[PDB]
């Protein structure tokens, strides 16, 4: 009997400490793949720019080379 | 909390000057920048759209922008010309006679560095900026195209604000000038990737009101922006004064933009009273400030705001018979779809007052029309050779057409959606 | 011993711990300054309100609690207000831009930027305890801070506090206060990710309080205020057990243990009475029976749902004030002879009891009538999954067409998360049914 109540105090103590690791892990997961696709979102949106900057650039190089 | 604000052009500084001279008189502010009013409430707010200099002086956070001079000397000689910050106005010489390529790619972006360089003045500043909003019309030269090329600039700088236009789109009864649906479809191009809210201010409507119902028989061009400065204060009200509502640009924007394109607003206002009498007139298709029949389509939002002391509970009670008696025109697949705001505070020269804001798939009605006379001009190439001397191909041109056109089928496609 | 922390997020959630301190106040006679002049062990104690207050060396009371949101203007009020001189400014967090109704904003974009700041205010005060209980969580479903904010911070208390335990009271959106079309997407996401963190949580219906306030209290219109004050006399109601003593007196952790029969089905319909006005109060003693009847009606329930068509897991009476169990029995046993209440028929039909002595308090000014007795009901009842489902079509005929995704996906958010949180909440709907269905 005595071996069994240790066994129950212990998987007690198990249980608890499982549950804080995973929800520990699964944060960490969520807040990093979050950063990851705001970055890329905000990457994406200035590439767009800057191709229209370069754009830009070409036409004007086009309107000297016409004269 | 702050704005900051820009005008463009001469369409685009002559209603802003209207705006300023209206929210100061609203605000107790004279034209020397001193609080002379009568009542906590016009301070409270006041940062939002005016800084405090020393003496409690109060100057509008305003850029003045042209390629044409003088512009700037009619601003400076109106009512309110004193009380913009002198360093604030950026005006060229050469002018851009009403070419978009001009605007955009040749004189403009010339200018356009020191236009950004008071504007990021103006925003280092600022406690907390939400974000801008540019007035301009759309069919000239400098307001369309380097506005839009400002636009292009400020999101590169600024990619998290919120970026909002007040813009006027061109109409044959006011203007004759013959290459305007050009400059308009190549402005809209621009329009549905870089900004979150425009106010489609039509100018074809504007005519028709002060014909009709004003009875105005030649009406000059202090009679149409008469009406856009009472549209444009009404719509800033709930911003503007402390009231029941805690609310920044961002989430006005959330509340309104269900589809990141179909960000095109349709403005009203009503008186040209009861609270029906108001209700039932703010949602009737000749007190809209865009040639568009709402009961040709269906609304995906509605933003609805009463000016004046009244009840209420009778201000509830309208709104859901409004919405309860044309339930056919509101999209079944978003609940709750309609707001409400009320404010104490009547405009000048009213007890009571109602602005309308609509995101109605009926808008297509106006990109149809300038899509028309677009394709009339393109399909006999005429006047091109003002933009391709610029260095622009008819590849863009091409593809402007086309952009518009699929913004017009998209307000279809959901305009025919439904629930089952 | 045995103190509990309260945290109040966003706007709703700061208002209406506003309503509920100021109330406490009345309750235990501490003034505005701090002071409590009966309270003559200075500087210490364990009576019964040191629960909820700390006492410094000065004779001050403080509550032990935090106030947080993104943007500062409500909390400003508190800074500026009658009772700012209560708070330690440490307890006031504020930032600077708000989550604009956006969960994606509460949850990552904006809230990670605060969030540790708050959990080290948080334990400065767990530090000062010697018997920490557990936490008080007040907030909107429908804010974006309220919703995302409070989400987060439920993991990282799961994380640093164990299985300690975590109560919710949150306020459920109506269409008409309602300020956003969004407030369907931020409710399912935050009862998505709230649902393993949270021991217990009382739902308070907008809807239902606004019609409680025009029917009985004669209110055309009512204001924010109005609501706050009706729902902070019902979480009196909960935490009196906590904070008065008596022999009568039954502990709210033991009605925790009947009212959650498994770890999901934890959402307790609440019913509040009398609430009545001044004008009607005068020459109308209301008795324990009539007070007993109206829990079992359906218009004074804090979430609109019908009981009479579901069944019943618990049902758990709290009276306060003038009132002795010879007439609780005689109530009950009417009340047992005249109404429909079925219960499941793994679970014993008898109603738990208890009785606090200190009278019910109302705020000078107000539109409540003082009274001598009040009672407050929870029961868990299957009913109250009908406000699930009220959520979920709205959610779905939104998202059919991904109406304002791009608002969240543009802060960093998947679908994934929409479809997974969706999902989570039908597996809800069918626990609440598998519950009710007889054994074999
Ligand atoms: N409603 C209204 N429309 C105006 C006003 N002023 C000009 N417009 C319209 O603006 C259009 C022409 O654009 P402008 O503003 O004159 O062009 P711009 O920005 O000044 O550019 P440039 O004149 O070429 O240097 C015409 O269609 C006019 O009808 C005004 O005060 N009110
Ligand atoms: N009962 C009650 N509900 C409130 C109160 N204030 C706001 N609400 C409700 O809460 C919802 C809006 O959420 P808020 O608390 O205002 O938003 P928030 O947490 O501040 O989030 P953000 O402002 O978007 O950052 C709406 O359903 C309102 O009806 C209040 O004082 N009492
Ligand atoms: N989208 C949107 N809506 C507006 N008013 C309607 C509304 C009122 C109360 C609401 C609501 C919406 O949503 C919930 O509560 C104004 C604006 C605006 C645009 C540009 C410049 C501006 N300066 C101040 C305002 C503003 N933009
Ligand atoms: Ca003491
Ligand atoms: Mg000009
Ligand atoms: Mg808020």
């Amino acid at each position: 009997k005595r071996e069994h109540e240790r066994e129950v105090i212990q998987k007690a103590i198990e249980e608890n400490n499982n549950f804080i690791k995973m929800a520990k892990e699964k944060l960490a997961q969520k807040m990093e793949s979050n950063k990851e696709n705001r970055e890329a979102h905000l990457a994406a949106m200035l590439e767009r720019l800057q191709e229209k900057d370069k754009h830009a650039e070409e036409v004007r190089k086009n309107k000297e080379l016409k004269e | 909390r702050e704005i900051v604000h820009i005008q463009a052009g001469q369409c685009g500084n002559q209603i802003g000057a209207k705006f300023w001279e209206v929210i100061s008189d609203e605000h107790g502010i004279d034209p020397t920048g001193s609080y002379h009013g009568d009542s906590d409430l016009q301070l409270e707010r006041i940062n939002v759209y005016y800084n405090e200099a020393a003496g409690n002086k109060y100057v509008p956070r305003a850029i003045l922008v042209d390629l044409e001079p003088g512009t700037m000397d009619s601003v400076r000689s109106g009512p309110f010309g004193q009380i913009f910050r002198p360093d604030n106005f950026v005006f060229g010489q050469s002018g851009a006679g009403n070419n978009w390529a001009k605007g955009h790619y040749t004189e403009g972006a010339e200018l356009v560095d020191s236009v950004l360089d008071v504007v990021r003045k103006e925003s280092e500043s600022c406690d907390c900026l939400q974000g801008f909003q540019l007035t301009h019309s759309l069919g000239g030269g400098t307001g369309s195209g380097m506005g839009t090329l400002l636009i292009s600039k400020i999101r590169e700088e600024y990619p998290d604000r919120i970026m909002n236009t007040f813009s006027v789109v061109p109409s044959p009864k006011v203007s004759d000038t013959v290459v305007e649906p050009y400059n308009a479809t190549l402005s809209v191009h621009q329009l549905v990737e870089n900004t979150d809210e425009t106010y489609c201010i039509d100018n074809e409507a504007l005519y028709d009101i002060c014909f009709r119902t004003l009875k105005l028989t030649t009406p000059t061009y202090g009679d149409l922006n008469h009406l856009v400065s009472a549209t444009m204060s009404g719509v800033t009200t709930c911003l503007r004064f402390p009231g029941q509502l805690n609310a920044d640009l961002r989430k006005l924007a959330v509340n309104m933009v269900p589809f990141p394109r179909l960000h095109f607003f349709m403005p009203g206002f009503a008186p040209l009273l009861t609270v029906p009498e108001l209700t039932q007139q703010m949602f009737d298709a000749k007190n809209m400030m865009a040639a568009c029949d709402p009961r040709h389509g269906r609304y995906l939002t509605v933003a609805a705001v009463f000016r004046g002391r009244m009840s209420m509970k009778e201000v509830d009670e309208q709104m859901l018979n409004v919405q309860n008696k044309n339930s056919s025109y509101f999209v079944e697949w978003i609940p709750n779809n309609v707001k409400t705001a009320v404010c104490d505070i009547p405009p000048r020269g009213l007890k009571m007052s109602a602005t309308f804001i609509g995101n109605s798939t009926a808008i297509q009605e106006l990109f149809k029309r300038i899509s028309e006379q677009f394709t009339a001009m393109f399909r006999r190439k005429a006047f091109l050779h003002w933009y391709t001397g610029e260095g622009m191909d008819e590849m863009e041109f091409t593809e402007a057409e086309s952009n518009m056109n699929d913004l017009v089928s998209e307000y279809q496609q959901y305009q025919d959606a439904t629930a089952d | 011993m045995r103190e509990c922390i309260s945290i109040h997020v966003g706007q709703a959630g700061v208002q209406i711990g506003n309503a509920c301190w100021e109330l406490y106040c009345l309750e235990h006679g501490i003034q505005p300054d701090g002071q409590m002049p009966s309270d003559k062990t200075i500087g210490g104690g364990d009576d019964s309100f040191n629960t909820f207050f700390s006492e410094t060396g000065a004779g001050k009371h403080v509550p032990r609690a935090v106030f947080v949101d993104l943007e500062p203007t409500v909390i400003d009020e508190v800074r500026t207000g009658t009772y700012r001189q209560l708070f330690h400014p440490e307890q006031l967090i504020t930032g600077k831009e708000d989550a604009a109704n956006n969960y994606a904003r509460g949850h990552y974009t904006i809230g990670k930027e605060i969030i540790d700041l708050v959990l080290d205010r948080i334990r400065k005060l767990a530090d000062q305890c010697t018997g920490l209980q557990g936490f008080l969580v007040f907030h909107s479903f429908g804010g974006g801070t309220g919703s995302g904010f409070t989400s987060l911070l439920m993991e990282r208390l799961s994380v640093d506090y164990g299985k300690k335990s975590k109560l919710e009271f949150s306020i459920y959106p109506a269409p008409q206060v309602s300020t956003a079309v969004v407030e369907p997407y931020n409710s399912i996401l935050t009862t998505h990710t709230t649902l393993e963190h949270s021991d217990c949580a009382f739902m308070v219906d907008n809807e239902a309080i606004y019609d409680i306030c025009r029917r009985n209290l004669d209110i055309e219109r009512p204001t924010y205020t109005n609501l706050n004050r009706l729902i902070s006399q019902i979480v009196s109601s909960i935490t009196a057990s906590l904070r008065f003593d008596g022999a009568l007196n039954v502990d709210l952790t033991e009605f925790q243990t009947n009212l959650v029969p498994y770890p999901r089905i934890h959402f307790p319909l609440a019913t509040y009475a009398p609430v009545i006005s001044a004008e009607k109060a005068y020459h109308e003693q209301l008795s324990v029976a009539e007070i007993t009847n109206a829990c079992f009606e359906p218009a004074n329930q804090m979430v609109k749902c019908d009981p009479r068509h579901g069944k019943y897991m618990a049902c758990c009476l709290l009276y306060r004030g003038d009132v002795v169990p010879k007439d609780v029995n005689a109530a009950i046993a009417t009340i047992k002879t005249k109404r429909s209440i079925q219960f499941v028929d793994w679970c014993p039909t008898g109603f738990k009891v208890g009785i606090n002595y200190q009278p019910p308090t109302v705020v000078p000014g107000g539109d409540l009538a003082k009274v001598q007795r009040a009672v407050c009901m929870l029961s868990n009842t299957t009913a109250i999954a009908e406000a699930w489902a009220r959520l979920d079509h709205k959610f779905d005929l939104m998202y059919a067409k991904r109406a304002f995704v791009h608002w969240y996906v543009g802060e960093g958010m998947e679908e994934g998360e929409f479809s997974e949180a969706r999902e989570d909440m039908a597996a809800l709907e069918k626990d609440y049914e598998e519950v009710g269905v007889d054994s074999v």
